């Protein structure tokens, strides 16, 4: 192993370093993770109505980035361009996703086109980092240690333990949302529970089982299809997940999304391969190998040829140059 | 249910007494002299009443600690507090009052450390009185000075500049040497004791001075004075409040209004009042190089200084690490950072814990240079961490009153029947020092005083330069 | 202070006075009233004019006449936000031997409870007298050698006169003027690591003692490192400027950046910071003028205006009652409303016309002509007419 | 000034042979960038990059004292109780060695 996962997809959903699942609909900033006895760095999410936006990196106390599915990353208040790498900080786009690298201070994230916040992180803060993904350990059921640190049982009142505020806005105490589900019941639950369903049924899901678990992935779905009208791809977002939690515990999986109907969105040019390399070789690039020994990693990336250069995919004839 | 313990009892609230101090006065050490809130008891199980609750053991007696540093402390266990001894003859230590011996400081370019202890912050450029006795009612013996240039901003520059007149005499000092301007008459109690990084200097039975070459200056006084000086010091008293007390007999509040009475020349530089802000020049947005030195005067607080961060509060000496070294443009010579530190360390020696914080990556100081002349290489000369102060020599071979322990620096050390010489810089036997020993009695090295003023009959001189054997006549006043 | 002042000239400090004669101010040496105070979060001041922190969480003294036992008050601390390092006062109790031995309990509203019973104020008991002071916060006065302040949202002080002098024993320390023997455990000795000194007055044993006490909780929340040094830099702006030579402002600022990173809400925090220093500034002379729309301005109620420097005495429709008492208090700072106008115990002020009287505590209502046998009696304005 | 090390008289026989202009200007490019607190290694290192390339010429320059960059050897000589000090900052011995 020696490294983590931390996950909060589709909609106020989470996924903590220890296979525990809830649902948050924040209203404010919130600390995903840092150490807890002294912080080198803090990462940070801010939801503006529940839904999220931007993932942020205070390094300390000195320096702040502010990415979000808008990619207009800015420095402090100064909109920068993008790639970036100050301070030890590559701000980076891989497989068409955009990436967050700290390997010095020992985390990796991400986020892709929908927006899914993605941390990675070390074994060195093993019993160290807790904060809204939880502490790094083995258990899964003691990860709701408040910031006094407290066991609780309700995986809500802790999220907003963890909160954080700015003189540009002081937040409060967010509600849980009033679910419209229970009323507008009607057919919504017959026709549509084979979707989380499959999960258990198809044979591409059915060998992660002594890996993991899907017992939660599909107790989380069942709650959210049932807001969204007219629509199996509701159920996509809580499978999508359960494809990279097995691939993080070294066992991955295949072609799962040739008959999912569902497959994540991405620009144009590129579709969801599956393990792709991160080293993508593109136009204008130097022939070298061997270097890039680095795991394999999701995402989407251009066909056999059609060479990348600026965000998208181009036949290797028209490589350009430059001056 | 729980049938509790034999060694305690349970307790119940009588309807009537509203003063049912049970349960929740659980009268443990800590609060035994201490009076504690009640509204009714519990269903709880409590010690008799004279007995008490000790880390979930109902010890018997009055006999628990008498806590000091959260540790524990049996009675008549003992503690060192500075030059004082004190134990907790009961459940309260009774110490002594013997007061010790107070230490002003310049840590840095522009700090003061008073006698009974506060930092403040003066940035001058004029010359000022550290400290006089002349004060007030009093006769005026000494009147230590202390003279910068190109201070108020520290930088590499500031070299000061000592004047020191005690016994109508004028030794002073800068630019690495000490320097005589005009011998005072006692000469007996002078003393000059260049060990180490140091120049520790004695003046007489209750005084006595120390530099480290650079800008450090730390006078030290005995029981003797108990309020006789004033100055930038302070008044040397106890009280903390009342060290600043400017030359016109009244308490400020501003220190850079307190320092500008003190100056000699009345017509320079009064200095000017600076907008406070916790930036200096430089790191004044500049966050960024705030934080690597933010980080790196965190050495204050690091694993090898844990001892001593007991003792020593490092909030004060933390704070002049961030200010010298924002306005100070080190660039050749780190020492705008290295000798705060120091000045840390050698308080934590004071206290008698040693500390070695120096390595090679970090403000190095060699002393190989010392064992060249010599074209054999004995190499007697070490950085040794904190070495005595005080020690034996053929320029003085007796042992001095010792105002500092130990000390760091370059120090000497061969095998022992070989004592040090300074301009010679190796050690030597003790037969080539030029000592001096006539008519029998042990003194010093053959020091230049005349003895015996006191009696013209008994004039009995006998001198000795180097060795010599010798008396001289004394002139008849008939 | 940097300025001059010609000979024979008299300025005067809040403690004594001074006079210039021949370069030198000379000084009268007689004691002054001592403050303890707490406030903000952990933030306390010895009567010795000290300055420390300490975050515990117990039941802990504040101080205590210890050659004989005339009082004793114990502060209550408690957890009072989500980080660790914020750690505000919920509620102190005062004890009082010389009456009834009674049990008095100032609690997180503007309350009070003697005994358990809750209480309207005032209370004119014996010796002690319990009365709000802007009908926002309470100011006990046990004899003339004792005062206190509200404990509501916890902003204690007290005010302890000379005849006290080096004999109480406390967190607040002896009331002797010396500023570094304070940290005097009950065991009798100078202690220099202020997390044994704070733990060593706590009063129950199953509270947990701390290990450290940190000094920058803004790393906890990097958010407010920013927020923090422009909001309390106003502390050293000019606004100040005219008690920078009243009292030293750099622990004033160095108590706000604890609390505006540390508390749920750094609004009040930190305008509640900036008051503990102008509080201070006034103390000893110096009134500022710091409140703007941005820089925190309360919201005096419709009947009540804004006001700066007023008189609490002819405010209360009380005063009109007990006209003849005394009130030899300060020109305070508060919601008042214009000298017509005066205050109704309904939240509104009124004129003199419709002031009640508050004969042996009844409340009577402006004409309550009223009558036993023997005497005769009315309430016409706000006084109470009484014959026989 | 400071970095007019690089022309100072301990180097006046290698200012003849290597032109110091070239480090010279990197000595004033970093410094300035660099903001040297407690090591003052972005200095140090520059002109020992020059005193170095002096050497390769035949001339060796001691160049290092006690208030600039002093590069102790001390810490080496400690391990052994006893202390025989075989160990020395020295100008430049050979590179190569068995
Ligand atoms: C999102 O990006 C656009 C284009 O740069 C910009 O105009 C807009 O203000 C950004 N909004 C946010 C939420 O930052
Ligand atoms: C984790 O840290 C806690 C708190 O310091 C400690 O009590 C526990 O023993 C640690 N566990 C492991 C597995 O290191
Ligand atoms: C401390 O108290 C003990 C016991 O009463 C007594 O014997 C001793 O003389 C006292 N020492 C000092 C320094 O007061
Ligand atoms: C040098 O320091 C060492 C280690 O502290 C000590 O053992 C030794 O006695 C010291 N020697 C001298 C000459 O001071
Ligand atoms: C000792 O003093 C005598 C004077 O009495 C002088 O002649 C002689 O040279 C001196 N000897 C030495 C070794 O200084
Ligand atoms: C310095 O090293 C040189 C070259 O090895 C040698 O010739 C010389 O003797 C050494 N000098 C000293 C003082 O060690
Ligand atoms: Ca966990
Ligand atoms: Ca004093
Ligand atoms: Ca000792
Ligand atoms: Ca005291
Ligand atoms: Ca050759």
């Amino acid at each position: 192993s020696s490294t983590a996962r931390c996950s909060l997809f589709g909609s106020d959903f989470v996924n903590t370093f220890d296979g525990s699942m809830y649902s948050f609909a924040g209203y404010c900033s919130y600390l995903l993770a840092g150490g807890c006895q002294k912080r080198s760095f803090s990462i940070i999410g801010d939801f503006q109505n529940g839904k999220r936006v931007s993932l942020s990196v205070y390094l300390g106390e000195f320096f702040d980035i502010h990415l979000f599915v808008n990619g207009t990353v800015t420095q402090g208040d100064q909109r920068v361009s993008m790639p970036y790498a100050s301070k030890g900080l590559y701000l980076e786009t891989e497989a068409g996703y955009y990436k967050l690298s700290g390997e010095a201070y020992g985390f990796v994230a991400r986020i892709d086109g929908s927006g899914n916040f993605q941390v990675l992180l070390s074994d060195r803060y093993f019993n160290k980092t807790c904060g809204l993904c939880g502490n790094f350990n083995i258990f899964a059921e003691d990860d709701f240690m408040t910031q006094e640190g407290t066991l609780t049982s309700d995986p809500y009142d802790f999220a907003n333990s963890w909160a954080l505020s700015s003189g540009e806005q002081w937040c409060e105490r967010a509600s849980p949302p009033s679910s419209s589900c229970n009323i507008s019941s009607g057919e919504m639950q017959k026709g549509l529970w084979e979707q989380c369903q499959l999960l258990k049924s198809t044979s591409v899901f059915a060998r992660c089982h002594p890996l993991v678990d899907p017992e939660p992935f599909v107790a989380l779905c069942e709650k959210t299809l049932c807001e969204c009208a007219g629509g199996l791809e509701c159920a996509c977002p809580a499978l999508l997940e359960y494809a990279r939690t097995c691939a993080q515990e070294g066992m991955v999986l295949y072609g799962w999304t040739d008959h999912s109907a569902c497959s994540p969105v991405c620009p144009a040019g590129m579709e969801y391969r599956q393990c792709v390399s991160p080293c993508a070789r593109t136009c204008q690039s130097l022939h070298i190998n061997e270097m890039c020994q680095e795991r394999c990693v999701d995402g989407c990336s251009c066909p056999e040829g059609q060479l990348l250069d600026e965000g998208l995919c181009v036949e290797s004839t028209e490589c350009p140059c430059v001056h | 249910s729980l049938s509790c313990r034999p060694p305690m009892v349970k307790l119940v609230c009588p309807a009537d007494n509203l003063r049912a101090e049970g349960l929740e006065c659980t009268k443990t050490c800590q609060n035994y002299d201490l009076e504690c809130m009640s509204m009714g008891c519990v269903s709880g199980c409590l010690c008799p009443p004279g007995m008490v609750r000790h880390e979930n053991r109902c010890v018997a007696l009055e006999r628990c600690p008498c806590f000091h540093q959260g540790k524990e402390y049996a009675p008549g266990e003992t503690v060192k507090i500075g030059c004082n001894t004190c134990v907790c003859q009961d459940r309260k230590w009774n110490c002594t009052d013997h007061v010790c011996d107070a230490t002003c400081s310049t840590i840095g370019m522009a700090h003061y450390l008073t006698f009974d202890g506060l930092k403040y912050l003066f940035p001058g450029e004029c010359q000022y009185v550290l400290v006089q006795d002349y004060c007030g009612s009093n006769p005026g013996t000494f009147r230590i000075l202390v003279g910068n240039k190109g201070c108020s901003h520290p930088s590499v520059k500031c070299k000061k500049r000592v004047t020191i007149l005690v016994e109508g005499g004028e030794i002073e000092l800068f630019d690495g040497e000490v320097n005589v301007k005009r011998p005072m008459k006692d000469e007996t109690h002078f003393e000059v004791v260049e060990s180490g990084r140091y120049i520790i200097l004695l003046l007489g039975k209750a005084l006595s001075v120390v530099w480290d070459r650079h800008l450090s200056i730390s006078v030290v006084l005995k029981q003797t004075y108990q309020e006789k000086v004033c100055g930038l010091c302070g008044n040397f008293d106890g009280i903390q409040n009342n060290d600043l007390t400017s030359s016109n007999l009244q308490v400020e509040e501003d220190p850079v209004d307190f320092g500008n009475s003190w100056k000699v020349s009345s017509q320079c530089a009064d200095t000017r009042k600076v907008p406070l802000d916790s930036s200096p020049a430089t790191c004044h947005n500049n966050i960024m190089k705030q934080t690597m030195v933010d980080s790196s005067c965190r050495i204050l607080t690091s694993d090898v200084f844990q001892d001593c961060n007991k003792l020593v509060d490092p909030e004060p000496y933390l704070d002049v690490c961030i200010y010298d070294t924002c306005s100070c443009e080190s660039i050749g010579d780190c020492a705008c950072f290295c000798d705060t530190i120091a000045a840390y360390a050698h308080v934590c020696a004071q206290h008698g814990k040693v500390v070695t914080w120096r390595t090679a990556t970090l403000c190095p100081q060699s002393c190989e240079e010392r064992n060249l002349m010599e074209n054999g290489y004995e190499c007697m000369w070490r950085y040794n961490s904190c070495a005595p102060a005080c020690q034996v020599t053929c320029q003085h071979p007796e042992p001095l009153a010792c105002p500092v322990q130990c000390v760091e620096g370059c120090h000497a050390h061969c095998p022992p029947g070989k004592i040090l010489d300074e301009l010679l810089q190796t050690c030597v036997d003790p037969e080539d020092c030029p000592v001096c020993e006539v008519a029998g009695r042990r003194f010093a090295s053959g020091k230049k005083v005349t003895l015996n003023p006191s009696d013209p009959e008994h004039c009995q001189i006998c001198h000795c330069d180097v060795v010599n054997l010798t008396c001289e006549a004394c002139q008849e006043p008939g | 202070s940097g300025k001059r002042y010609p000979p024979g000239t008299s300025l005067s400090r809040d403690c004594n006075t001074c006079i210039c004669r021949n370069s030198q101010w000379i000084c009268s040496n007689e004691e002054c009233p001592g403050e303890c105070l707490v406030t903000g979060q952990s933030h306390f001041k010895s009567f010795d004019n000290r300055y420390f922190t300490f975050s515990g969480i117990c039941q802990y003294l504040l101080a205590r006449d210890c050659q004989d036992h005339s009082f004793s008050i114990v502060i209550e601390t408690v957890q009072c936000a989500d980080d660790r390092d914020a750690v505000c006062t919920r509620s102190v109790t005062v004890r009082l031997p010389g009456l009834h031995n009674s049990l008095v309990k100032l609690k997180h509203g503007a309350g009070v409870a003697m005994d358990g019973q809750d209480v309207q104020l005032p209370l004119l008991k014996g010796d002690l007298r319990i009365q709000h002071t802007v009908t926002a916060s309470v100011r006990l006065s046990y004899g003339e050698d004792l005062q206190m302040d509200w404990d509501g949202r916890g902003r204690l002080l007290v005010k302890l006169s000379p005849v006290y002098a080096g004999k109480t024993c406390g967190l607040c320390g002896n009331y002797n003027g010396n500023q570094g023997d304070d940290f005097l455990t009950p065991s009798g000795l100078a202690e220099p690591r202020v997390e044994d000194f704070g733990n060593a007055w706590k009063l129950h044993g199953d509270c947990q003692d701390l290990q450290k006490q940190h000094s920058d909780p803004c790393a906890l929340n990097p958010r407010m490192t920013r927020f923090s040094e422009e909001a309390c830099a106003v502390l050293t702006s000019p606004t100040f400027e005219a008690c920078h030579r009243a009292v030293s402002p750099l622990p004033y600022l160095r108590n706000c950046r604890y609390d505006v990173c540390s508390c749920s809400d750094g609004r009040e925090c930190l305008c509640g910071a900036l008051a503990s220093y102008a509080a201070a500034c006034a103390g000893r002379g110096v009134r500022v003028a710091w409140r703007e729309p941005g820089r925190c301005e309360l919201n005096c109620p419709k009947g009540q205006v804004y006001l700066q420097c007023g008189t609490p005495c002819n405010l209360t429709c009380r005063s009109l009652s007990y006209p003849d008492e005394e009130c030899n208090e300060a020109c305070l700072e508060g919601c008042f409303c214009p000298p017509g106008l005066y205050m109704d115990e309904r939240g509104d002020c009124v004129p003199k016309a419709q002031c009640p009287c508050y004969y042996d505590g009844e409340i009577f209502q402006p004409e309550d002509i009223f009558s036993d046998h023997h005497t005769m009696c009315y309430c016409e304005d706000g006084f109470m007419h009484c014959t026989m």
